[PDB]
């Protein structure tokens, strides 16, 4: 077949214009790099004639971007069952994200500098409530996965990166004057869904890549699906990267409200969601381990997802950091009552045993490396 | 009374507009008949004059207006609307000839754009049809819901988009001036009907190029000027009418978009013919030039030896210009692309005074403007003009969204091509009314024309793009959930289901791949289905995994679960539907526990070989819920199997046992018969989820484990007596008449293969004795009686068509392999 | 009977449950470990109870005698018991928090422990997922409960549901009384009916459903909205709508006052068209935008359409009708010829009312879905006559 | 039944054949008074085959009997038109039919 492999100049035009198609697209459009979202952002947050209206500013009329973000926070707050997929939110939700962070030594000065831009490109946003629309898109997902989720945690990171305290406390008087319990709820929820490494999905890629059959259209060797190990790996990230930067900067109001929320009817631990996601994630790595034991060397796709699942327990572990550093005395001790300690000794096993595994060959040295970053 | 007195007389301006409402709805969402009835009552000329009545109130002039958009362009409209997100373009002259920039002095990619909606689009529309409104014509012999759907009404669509445009710039000029008495009462009543019927009568394709120019000056003439009048947008407008002009620029830009996919189409066209020969000239040169090198001659055949996807992948691998040395192409085929390329980018406005000068810098302006001006209170507005705002601002990624649409064709297949379209805009249209006779004629017609057609099978891809899998999964689903619990409507329709969806997975993979996707929908809403007899979604599951290792391998076990978990409620409970037509209640339901049971067989059998992924998982969930098993190998308070069987036969010979006794559909269920077919399914599905040899003597836990476990469950001194099991044979008896079996009711041979199957795989034979001992006991009786069936009365009987089957399939193999 | 019962069955109602100390004063204390107590279930009034021949039931008050219905909250299951803590004046200390104490209810008398009684075999074959409560010597280690605290709707609603079926109750019982015993020239002979209850009852519950004003801001709208629902959906799982339809069923027999009178009385005869009107307007607000109660009509729709003529509650049989069809298609669906004739007979006799020609556009279409049939029905037996 | 009566007169000579078609406008009226249809408000006239059975037997016969240029008046019992079933919506069952056609020209 490799041989008899047709020709580009025997197949009919149309089939061969359907191909140029799709590698122009991969090739050109795709790869192309245009910057639009700071035009738009400044573009929608200037605010025209008031200058001669005089009194419009006494009114306080909402700019074209406070009135999109009240749009999407209409729709978040409007009741029914389910969030319906909104691809116009998506699409600005990435571009406002874009023009928060819009990006070998550094001068203290130029460093201090870019702080201030990013507080600048953030007010852009929560000065218009963002911090609320991401809350309430938060709740409203209800605790089912999906891209607008993904989206608005994106957007929640982008406005809170370098711990911005007035998007912290913007966040904390919301919730804590809504009194709602449907924002943690989708918060436990979807920690519940995250996912863990599963043997039995590596085992099966591995051997439909073994298998290798070659695709009806032409020929793809080992055509890649969706990765069945950890495909919501940024998912975690993202969400304990947002629950870390709630807390950054040592904020004991949400240190403790993640703990207990006094006004609500109910309360969930975070704390201890948290914990219970690490001990599943050790005892997958533990199994893994297991898996790999025997085995002198430890093959590329093993050390793919070793390097994914290390990944996602450094930011849970600087997402528990996070929750008690300042200190805070209570997640001190529902973390000291937790079973945080079980998972460390797994986590301490494992680090051993791979430690010694691992030094043998030299292939294994970037994985070795990121295994000790972690301990 | 005249009309117009209701702007004094309000309770019957509301009846009369709430009447018109009425009228609307009856009409609405294709109900063409209606139309057509209505037009008796509400005229051609009451209508049209209704539209020029500047003295109507605004109430009854919106509905005169929406009546008869609603009797003669809404199903048009939506039909074509449906159409126009797709972009099939023939390969014609016309497209080579279509560029992004028309020609001119100016250099295209610097070049100002022409006018959106005026030019040559050759993507494939299907063509409006109407039928004439007449009343005194032969009334059809035909039943109802058998007649062909009638068509809308016709109405003259050239004087209608005249008189459209005329008041349109009436109301503009009007406007201009200020009167203290707009039509309608308001500004709103004035335009918003106008705009609506332009919007539509644009849609439809009505306008011509001379009438989209005058729009669009109308809209704003600076800015559409081709080489004083006061513009809509500069008109200080209300927030419905501003609506209604984002609907139009809404138009107006997907036009542009149209205008590019057609472009980069025919740049296609023309850049293919030039690589193509590129390649033909060098692949020669190759051979005039293989004696000088061997190895290198070999690394340029590697661009032979690859697909064709790979060689254009290849050929276009020149934009870094780091890789333009191992790019093969020449220098003036790459600037072509590169040209192409900077055009196309200028188009889309990436490449970067007051006055606009361009639709998008135009958009962009207005939203902002009016953002700026006033605190919008509409959310469908403000969601309508950041939309646009979005498209002017990112037009390469709408391309690059709407590509994946896009599919080029030849000129030979359009006229299949355009009743393939017709028939998807028929079901697209089904999936709004709820079901019905009628619609279901509908729609099995339009499924059987379209898997006559040529082009379903040559271009897949092209109905993936379109989506007509997942229209058919709709309807059928949206089918099955209504009153499910009750009975199960138009099995017809879902019979011509799979035949459509589940010849589909087989028409090529990636089609089985896209319907696995929706796999577990498909199980969801195969509860109800199992009742129904014929081709169900399970069968559409089946098909979707059958005979693929990559799609087996990512099944999901919840989806086995789900699938065990119905099985299980299959052993425990009977089937309802049976019980009220009165057949002896039982505890078990064995006609869908063998469906259930064949689809994991489909499952976890492919290609001779078993998957050890899914087999182990079925084993596990399957000891779990023992119930799946039967009344019998339950363990505590069981029979066995061979008793079973023995007990199905009595009652395949007992009447009030085996079925009702107090059939027109033949189909009627024999008890004996289902419960044989159960045992036989569940038995195959062990074996085949048996390990293979080789594993064994390689001497794996996870294989020693399940096979010792189907041991357990499964012994083989009933397998050996079911295989004894005598089977009836056909004779020939009183008068030369011939008495025969009945299959439906009766024990047949592809029971005992299954068992034979299960044999082999788990227990094996290897031993002399056992192997005689199964000879003696039923594989030659068997034979022998075949052997005797085969007389030219008996040859043909279907019972020696099954021996004939059972021994090829399983027996004679078994002592092929035996014999030394 | 008391079930351990997971699934809606925690937002509704029947599982709410008030804690009453033996104590008057100071009932509103923090409760404490061995504190004896009564738990009452406030849907109906009725108080958790041990009785030797039934065990563990919920029975009235007349029969609660504080040694079936006293419990209290332990924290270990051991039998420690060892000095009876003194009545305290104050709130006192804060031992049990809401949703971390786990507490397990032992019957003071007895000393059994709450527990399950772990099903029988074969419940799994039923599918049934509740688990009967008993009172056991032993019992279980997980019979430890965790206390959730409820909204203050939530225990309104409940409170006025309680009320609201006693006296529905009392109401129609009185009418069933007076169903066939026509008073002569003489007195209804029966106690007075709660005419004047029945309507503040009916107009309070109308303002409690009363849906909010268009001029609200979004988010106050909508968690107005979100209330009114779980209100009704509340009611209608404790069964107020079927209540209502019993109510209006029997006041529907009598034509006219007159003919009320002549089994009731004047007296009550003058109110008979107010309370009929306010039992549809009642029913208007319990399923007004709520699709679950709107189909609940799927079965019995000719309930409304035989009452359509009916002259005392025209409109309010209309709007019920209304909003039946805006909100649900599966009545749409069953619609039928009858159906359809009966309401344009409804513009025949009563006139041209726009309402009625509303009813028929939704008909029609339902959420983007229209039903031909209807469609065709209407069409036929409307437009051909033009009279 | 199909009943006749002139209006107008036409030439008196040239009458349809079958085969032959004939363009008419024509106005369409229930027997209560009740206009359901008419080329004329549509502005387009009406042509038909004779023998063909495009129209109702009514059309046939009573057109059979027209001569050019001529009006006339065509009362159709139910038999001759859509009879017992009718026509949904626009006409009622055992309707019977008045319609007022001018038979223009024969082509």
């Amino acid at each position: 077949a490799c041989f008899r492999m047709t020709p580009l100049y025997n197949l009919p035009t149309h089939r061969a214009c359907n191909m140029f198609l799709e590698s122009y697209k991969a090739a050109w459009i795709l790869t192309e790099d245009h910057s639009f979202e700071d035009r738009m952002i400044d573009d929608l947050s200037k605010a025209g004639e008031q200058e001669e209206e005089e009194e419009e500013v006494e009114e306080k009329k909402p700019d074209p971007l406070h009135q999109l973000v009240l749009h999407f926070s209409r729709t978040a707050l409007t009741e029914k069952s389910k969030l319906d997929e909104d691809y116009l939110y998506m699409a600005y939700a990435d571009i406002m994200a874009k023009s928060c962070h819009l990006e070998v030594e550094v001068s203290f000065e130029e460093k201090e500098m870019e702080k201030q831009r990013l507080l600048y490109q953030q007010s852009r946003l929560h000065t218009r409530g963002a911090a609320e629309m991401v809350l309430q898109m938060i709740s409203a997902c209800k605790g089912e996965t999906g891209a607008m989720v993904s989206s608005t945690l994106k957007l929640g990171i982008s406005i809170l990166n370098g711990g911005n305290a007035e998007v912290q406390q913007k966040m904390l008087d919301y919730l804590k004057d809504k009194k709602e319990v449907g924002f943690f709820q989708s918060i436990q929820a979807l920690m519940q869904t995250c996912s863990v490494l599963d043997l039995n999905a590596f085992e099966r890629q591995n051997k439909a890549e073994g298998l290798g059959m070659v695709n009806e259209d032409g020929t793809v060797i080992n055509r890649q699906n969706g990765e069945k190990v950890m495909a919501d790996d940024e998912f975690t990230q993202d969400l304990f990267r947002f629950l870390q930067l709630l807390c950054e900067g040592h904020n004991n109001d949400f240190q403790n409200y993640l703990r207990t929320q006094t006004g609500n009817t109910t309360t969930i631990n975070i704390i201890i969601c948290t914990v219970d996601y690490l001990l599943r994630l050790q005892e997958s790595i533990s199994d893994f381990y297991w898996y790999y034991s025997g085995k002198d060397v430890i093959e590329e796709q093993g050390k793919r997802n070793f390097s994914k699942a290390m990944s996602v327990a450094k930011q849970v572990f600087n997402s528990l950091t996070e929750y008690i550093q300042g200190p805070c005395t209570g997640n001190q001790q529902s973390l000291a009552h937790s079973r945080l300690w079980d998972a460390v000794v797994g986590f301490l096993h494992v680090f051993a045993h791979m430690m010694m595994k691992l030094a043998q060959d030299s292939s294994q040295i970037e994985l070795l490396k990121e295994l000790l970053d972690l301990q | 009374m005249d009309i117009l007195e209701l702007s004094e007389r309000l309770d019957l301006q509301r009846f009369h507009s709430h009447t018109l409402r009425l009228y609307r709805a009856v009409c609405a969402l294709g109900n063409n008949r209606v139309a057509h009835a209505l037009c008796s009552h509400v005229d051609q000329a009451q209508l049209l004059h209704a539209l020029e009545d500047a003295h109507l109130p605004g109430p009854l002039r919106a509905g005169y207006y929406d009546l008869l958009i609603s009797i003669h362009l809404e199903s048009a409209c939506r039909s074509r609307r449906s159409m126009l997100s797709e972009y099939i373009v023939p390969l014609t002259p016309e497209t080579r000839a279509i560029t992004l920039f028309p020609p001119g002095r100016k250099g295209g990619n610097a070049r100002r754009h022409g006018l959106p909606g005026v030019g040559v689009t050759t993507s494939l529309r299907p063509p409006h049809h109407f039928s004439p409104p007449c009343f005194v014509a032969a009334l059809p012999a035909a039943g109802v819901a058998e007649a062909p759907a009638r068509l809308s009404p016709a109405i003259p669509l050239e004087a209608l988009r005249d008189k459209a445009l005329r008041m349109l710039g009436e109301a503009v000029r009007d406007g201009g001036q200020h009167a203290r008495d707009p039509v309608g009462g308001s500004v709103e009543f004035q335009f918003v009907p106008v705009l609506k019927l332009v919007s539509t009568l644009l849609v439809m394709g009505i306008f011509g190029d001379e009438d989209v120019k005058q729009i669009l000056k109308m809209i704003e003439p600076e800015v559409f000027t081709e080489e004083l009048e006061e513009g809509l947008l500069q008109m200080k407008l209300p927030e419905s009418v501003k609506l209604q002009m984002c609907n139009l620029l809404e138009y107006f830009c997907d036009q542009e978009l149209q205008h590019r996919v057609e472009s980069l189409a025919a740049f296609a066209e023309r850049y293919v013919d030039k690589l193509q020969a590129n390649q033909r000239s060098r692949y020669a040169l190759l051979m005039r030039a293989f004696t000088m090198s061997a190895a290198e001659t070999a690394r340029r055949t590697r661009e032979f030896r690859s697909p064709p996807q790979e060689q254009i992948n290849m050929l276009l691998h020149f934009k870094d210009e780091a890789d333009e040395e191992d790019c093969p192409l020449p220098e003036d085929i790459r600037q072509d692309l590169q040209d192409f390329h900077q055009d196309l980018l200028a188009h889309c406005g990436i490449q970067l005074e007051k006055k606009p000068q361009s639709l998008q810098e135009l958009v962009s302006h207005m939203v902002v403007r009016w953002a700026q001006e006033d605190y919008v209170q509409s959310p469908e507005l403000v969601r309508a003009m950041f939309s646009l705002l979005h498209r002017q601002y990112d037009g390469l990624g709408e391309l690059l969204r709407a590509l994946p649409r896009a599919y080029t064709i030849s000129p030979s297949s359009v006229e299949d091509t355009m009743s393939l379209l017709e028939c998807l805009g028929q079901i697209r249209s089904l999936l709004i009314v709820q079901m019905g006779p009628q619609e279901e004629n509908l729609m099995i017609q339009s499924i059987g024309n379209i898997m006559n057609n040529k082009v379903f099978y040559q271009h897949p891809n092209l109905m993936r793009a379109l989506g007509m899998h997942e229209t058919v999964m709709e309807v059928m689903v949206n089918v099955l959930g209504g009153g499910e619990t009750k009975e199960i409507r138009f099995p017809k329709m879902v019979t011509s289901c799979c035949r459509f969806l589940c010849y589909f997975c087989r028409i090529s993979r990636q089609n089985q791949r896209s319907m696995f996707d929706h796999l577990s929908y498909l199980l969801e809403n195969s509860g109800i289905g199992l009742g129904m007899q014929g081709s169900t979604p399970l069968d559409v599951a089946a098909a979707s995994v059958i005979d693929n290792n990559e799609l087996a391998l990512a099944l999901q076990e919840q989806d086995l679960e789900k699938v065990v978990s119905y099985l299980a409620g299959c052993g425990l409970q009977s089937c309802p539907m049976l019980l009220a037509k009165g057949y002896p209640d039982i505890g078990w339901n064995p006609c869908g526990g063998e469906r259930y049971l064949d689809f994991l067989r489909f499952a976890v059998f492919v290609n001779g070989e078993s998957v050890e992924e899914n087999a182990n998982v079925v084993v596990r969930l399957l000891i779990r819920k023992p119930e799946c098993f039967g009344p019998a190998l339950r363990g505590e308070g069981g029979s066995g199997l061979l008793a079973a069987i023995e007990e199905a036969i009595r009652i395949s010979e007992d009447p009030a046992r085996d079925g009702p006794g107090v059939p027109p559909e033949e189909n009627r269920v024999h008890l004996g018969h289902a419960i044989m077919s159960f045992y036989a399914a569940l038995i195959d599905l062990l074996g085949r989820c048996a390990p293979e040899m080789h594993l064994i003597q390689a001497g794996k836990g996870e294989a020693l484990r399940i096979r010792a476990i189907l041991r357990s469950l499964v012994p083989l001194d009933d397998l050996v007596g079911i295989i004894s099991l005598p089977l009836q044979i056909p004779t020939l008896g009183k008068d030369g008449a011939l008495v025969q079996p009945k299959m439906s009711a009766s024990f047949v041979p592809d029971h005992k293969a299954s068992m034979v199957l299960f044999l082999d795989r788990v227990y094996g034979i290897e031993n002399q004795d056992f192997l005689l001992h199964v000879l003696d006991v039923g594989f030659l009786p068997d034979m022998r009686a075949a052997a005797s069936l085969d007389t030219a009365t008996f040859s043909t009987t279907e019972m020696a068509l099954a021996l004939n089957r059972y021994l090829c399939l399983a027996v004679l193999p078994l002592i092929t392999k035996c014999a030394p | 009977l008391v079930y351990y019962e997971g699934g809606a069955v925690c937002t509704h109602a029947r599982s709410l449950w008030r804690l009453e100390p033996l104590r008057i004063s100071w009932s509103g204390s923090h409760l404490r470990w061995g504190q004896p107590l009564r738990i009452r279930h406030v849907t109906t009034g009725r108080y958790l109870a041990l009785t030797e021949d039934q065990g563990l039931v919920v029975v009235d008050a007349c029969k609660a005698h504080t040694k079936a219905t006293s419990f209290c909250f332990r924290v270990s299951k051991e039998k420690l018991d060892t000095a009876p803590k003194r009545d305290v004046e104050g709130m006192g200390p804060p031992e049990i928090k809401y949703g971390e104490s786990l507490c397990f209810v032992q019957h003071v008398a007895s000393g059994l422990w709450l527990t399950y009684a772990a099903p029988d075999p074969k419940a799994l074959r039923l599918g049934v997922l509740k688990k009967k409560a008993i009172l056991h010597q032993e019992g279980h280690m997980d019979d430890a409960l965790f206390l959730t605290r409820c909204q203050q709707e939530e225990s309104q609603a409940a409170r006025m549901i309680h009320s609201t079926a006693g006296l529905y109750n009392q109401f129609i019982k009185g009418l069933d009384s007076f169903s066939g015993k026509p008073r002569g020239s003489g007195p209804p002979a029966g106690p007075a009916l709660p005419i004047e209850a029945v309507i503040l009852s009916l107009q309070d519950l109308i303002g409690y459903f009363e849906p909010p004003s268009e001029e609200l801001q979004h988010e106050e709208k909508q968690s107005k909205l979100r209330s009114l629902r779980n209100r009704q959906s509340l009611f209608q799982e404790e069964g107020m709508l079927s209540l209502v339809l019993n109510c209006i069923d029997r006041l529907n027999v009598y034509t006219t006052a007159a003919h009320f009178a002549e089994y009731a009385g004047e007296e009550a005869a003058e109110s008979w068209k107010e309370i009929v009107n306010l039992l549809y307007e009642l029913l208007a607000s319990l399923i007004r935008g709520n699709r679950a109660n709107c189909a609940l009509f799927s079965t019995n729709l000719d309930w409304v359409v035989s009452k359509l003529d009916r002259l005392e509650a025209s409109s309010g049989i209309l709007e019920v009708l209304y909003c039946v069809l805006i909100e649900s298609p599966e009545v749409l669906n069953i619609i039928q010829e009858n159906h359809i004739k009966s309401i344009i007979s409804l513009l025949d006799k009563h006139g041209r009312n726009h309402k009625v020609l509303d009813v028929l556009c939704s008909l029609c279409v339902c959420n983007g879905v229209a039903v031909r049939s209807n469609q065709d029905l209407i069409t036929e037996n409307l437009l051909p006559g033009r009279e | 039944g199909v009943q006749v009566e002139t209006i107008s007169p036409g030439d008196g000579r040239t009458f349809p054949k079958r085969g032959q078609t004939c363009v008419v406008h024509y106005t369409g009226m229930l027997e209560d008074g009740k206009k359901f249809d008419s080329s004329r408000d549509r502005n387009k006239p009406f042509k038909f085959m004779l023998g063909k059975q495009e129209v109702i037997r009514g059309w046939e016969e009573g057109v059979a009997q027209m001569s050019v240029g001529q009006r006339a008046k065509l009362t159709i019992s139910p038999d001759y038109a859509y009879g017992a079933t009718g026509h949904p919506g626009i006409i009622p069952p055992h309707a019977t039919l008045v319609f007022d056609v001018e038979l223009l020209k024969l082509e």
